[PDB]
């Protein structure tokens, strides 16, 4: 059922900080201990970014430009898919993925999507369990020029299904025509901000498609349970989960690889001038002195 | 003083003074000889330099 | 007087073990090539690149390269390779290269400077050009701008000359995207159409499975071999090493970008490449008149 | 010298330096006869260049 509500909430764009956030491999070569300096396309440390509260309808257009970060602190992965795109109205040729536990369909045609798109679940039917039922992500896709499926990519990390929280970080990048993605996930105990640490982002994937993609809609997959009325966008309003959203741009990173090949910790030459000194003078500890 | 020009000599190794690539193995595996001579070149002026 | 360094006793090749035939077979000889507004992406991958039927074979107007040696297309393997194939004018063939400012060079197709990867072309008149009009081909003529390399654009809206607003299906200063072609076997050369296949590699940089059929030697280590791991050639002594390469890491380079680690395509171990015991010979030296 | 292609690698090849040069012209008015001009022939491969 494609049909929606004609509004939820002026949705409050509460902020935070990204304290050590952004850092991916740039390179798909091994390092050893080096400290290797990469003029890609980061996340600046200690910037604000979006956080969007899933329970309130978080679902809105937001300028997909030069890259885009994600994060997700929730159980039972509430948020699952992303719609790009520079149209979204089936004009023009614009971008699609789904997760979900039959696989993750990624497919670039001449998408009509729902203004409310989302994943619901209607549970507890038959066998007291869980099974996906909704697919109300788009109507027509009548032209297409590309598709793709891997396997249900619902990365569960252990712990019993959720002990602590499982943080999804996903990095999309869009450059020459080649859309790639970076991902990682770690458990942490924190419940409304982000812990104090070094993740760094391992490729996925890259896409052949070379669409303009200049937004983005992150499918909360809408459900709380099979007796919810509502017009297929509202009834389901219950998120107990949060999503990020982080800008990149060209961040000349310096990337301390460790001995096992890790990226440990990175520093930012624009952060503040000491940092510009730690990336001049290329190392992690700056003597006393002055430096040009 | 000495370490530091050593390890700047051991880097300027990694720079391709205007050539398709910093390494002579990527350039020759890559490129007949005619048109390979100029890339071997650059590198050749810039190493020496 | 000289410098001692010890010579390679054997010869390795290790490619990783494929026997498929790549789609040049379909891609060039398809039945009908697409139009040059909207070319086409095919991914070929995971086949034995032979690139034989393409430089003894006859009929190719034009097959020259950029980047890439022709008989050195044998011994290369890439990561990705992409067969853009459209229709052009005899005008637009010097279009199709780097550089070489055209109309078509500037409307609806660009390479980028580097383009690792070359051509192919070959006359259109035994199966294009009929009497009867051959319409069905068209290309854009400006969208407000330049336009940018490997990108499509298949919004056909009415798009104005300028200066002027309009809407509809025609209206003054206001022009029609496309500009459609003509055909005919009584054309000649600049008027004729050709055929025109676009080959881009992506070269040394991540793990590779599309390459020709150069047959892998056996692997010996602890001698000082001539291996050449997916192309990359170079001297070494073949060791074990406990550098944890992650999935997506092919190879491994230290601060004067040589390789001192690799992997095998064929068993995922890490290997550390190592060049032999050279060094330098003194010749201690009473004088030539006291003795010899 | 160099401009690689077919007879420029099977059977006619010139130095990289080539001190010296070319001429060429048409050659319909002297060659070109309907009957066929079977009697001129060139390699192919004799396996390698």
């Amino acid at each position: 059922q494609c049909v929606n509500f004609t509004t939820r909430t002026q949705l409050p764009p509460a902020y935070t900080n990204s304290f050590t956030r952004g850092v991916y491999y740039p390179d798909k070569v091994f390092r050893s201990s080096v400290l290797h300096s990469t003029q890609d396309l980061f996340l600046p440390f200690f910037s604000n970014v979006t956080w969007f509260h899933a329970k309130r309808f978080a679902n809105p257009v937001l300028p997909f430009n030069d890259g885009v970060y994600f994060a997700s602190t929730e159980k039972s992965n509430i948020i699952r898919g992303w719609i790009f795109g520079t149209t979204l109205d089936s004009k023009t040729q614009s971008l699609l993925i789904v997760n979900n536990a039959t696989n993750v369909v990624i497919k670039v045609c001449e998408f009509q999507f729902c203004n409310d798109p989302f994943l619901g679940v209607y549970y507890h039917k038959n066998n007291k369990s869980w099974m996906e039922s909704e697919f109300r992500v788009y109507s027509s896709a009548n032209n297409c020029t590309f598709e793709y499926v891997s396997q249900p990519f619902l990365m569960d990390l252990e712990g019993k299904q959720g002990n602590f929280k499982n943080l999804r970080e996903f990095v999309f990048k869009n450059i020459d025509g080649y859309f790639k993605i970076y991902s990682k996930h770690t458990p942490i105990n924190l419940v409304r901000g982000l812990p104090q640490g070094f993740s760094a982002l391992e490729p996925l994937v890259d896409l052949p498609i070379g669409i303009n993609i200049t937004r983005f809609q992150t499918l909360l997959a809408l459900h709380r349970s099979y007796l919810t009325p509502g017009d297929s966008s509202s009834g389901w309003t219950a998120g107990a989960a949060a999503y990020y959203v982080g800008y990149l741009q060209p961040r000349t990173f310096l990337l301390k690889y460790n001995e096992n090949g890790t990226i440990t910790d990175a520093v930012d030459c624009a952060l503040d001038p000491l940092s510009e000194t730690k990336c001049t003078l290329k190392s992690f500890t700056v003597e006393k002195g002055i430096y040009q | 003083q000495n370490a530091q020009a050593l390890n700047t000599l051991v880097k300027q190794l990694s720079s391709n003074f205007g050539a398709i690539s910093s390494v002579l193995n990527d350039i020759l595996s890559r490129l007949d000889p005619p048109e390979a001579e100029v890339q071997i070149d650059r590198l050749i002026t810039g190493r020496l330099q | 007087t000289s410098n001692f360094r010890v010579q390679p006793t054997e010869s390795i090749v290790r490619f990783p073990n494929i026997t498929n035939l790549c789609p040049f077979g379909e891609v060039f000889n398809a039945t009908r090539f697409a139009s040059v507004y909207a070319w086409n992406r095919k991914r070929i991958s995971n086949c034995v690149a032979d690139y034989s039927v393409l430089y003894n074979s006859a009929s190719f107007s034009t097959f020259k390269c950029y980047g890439v040696s022709p008989t050195k297309l044998n011994d290369l393997c890439f990561t990705n390779v992409y067969a853009d194939s459209f229709v052009i004018r005899g005008d637009e063939v010097r279009q199709i290269a780097p550089g070489q400012t055209g109309n078509i060079a500037d409307y609806n197709y660009k390479l980028p400077d580097d383009f690792t990867g070359c051509v192919i072309a070959w006359n259109s008149n035994n199966l294009d050009s009929k009497v009867g009009g051959n319409y069905n081909y068209l290309y854009r003529l400006f969208r407000k701008s330049n336009l940018k390399p490997f990108e499509r654009d298949i919004s056909t809206e009415i798009y104005q000359a300028g200066s002027t607003p309009c809407n509809g299906v025609k209206g003054f200063n206001c022009y029609f995207p496309l500009q459609s072609y003509g055909f005919q076997p009584t054309y000649g050369v600049g008027y004729q159409p050709y055929r025109v296949v676009v080959l881009s590699f992506e070269l040394l940089h991540a793990p590779a499975t599309v390459c020709g059929p150069k047959k892998s030697t056996n692997l010996v280590k602890n001698k000082c071999v001539n291996f050449n791991f997916n192309g990359l050639t170079g001297t070494g002594v073949l060791t074990e090493s406990n550098k944890k390469f992650l999935p997506f890491q092919q190879f491994g380079r230290d601060i004067a970008d040589t390789t001192d680690a690799v992997r095998d395509p064929q068993t995922l171990e890490i290997l550390d490449i190592t060049p032999c015991s050279f060094g330098g010979v003194s010749v201690i030296t009473p004088g030539t008149n006291t003795s010899n």
